[PDB]
């Protein structure tokens, strides 16, 4: 499974198991551009997100229900959407996904 | 160490 497989490498379910978790499968410059484009609320009221004007790829990995640590499982579901980034520094970068609409 | 850019890219981004 893409997901159980991501998630270990990437070190975010080797201590623990993460609920959820969502991988762009765009190149980087192409995801940093985003904090350049439509600028929009946050969940939390912030307004430091911005959306994509196009889709991306990206894979959604979400836990079973009977998964728990040491044994994390993931459901895997593939898709093309707009990503929401919240950006800061300088460069202006993401530093959290928000959605994907 | 990691910074939340960089925390970022290890966690979301796969080319």
């Amino acid at each position: 499974n893409y997901c159980n497989q991501m998630m270990k490498s990437r070190n975010l379910t080797k201590d623990r198991c993460k609920p959820v978790n969502t991988f762009v499968h765009e190149s980087l410059a192409d995801v940093q551009a985003v904090c350049s484009q439509k600028n929009v609320a946050c969940k939390n009221g912030q307004t430091n997100c911005y959306q994509s004007y196009s889709t991306m790829s990206i894979t959604d990995c979400r836990e079973t229900g009977s998964s728990k640590y040491p044994n994390c499982a993931y459901k895997t579901t593939q898709a093309n959407k707009h990503i929401i980034v919240a950006c800061e520094g300088n460069p202006y970068v993401p530093v959290h996904f928000d959605a994907s609409v | 160490k990691e910074t939340a850019a960089a925390k970022f890219e290890r966690q979301h981004m796969d080319s």
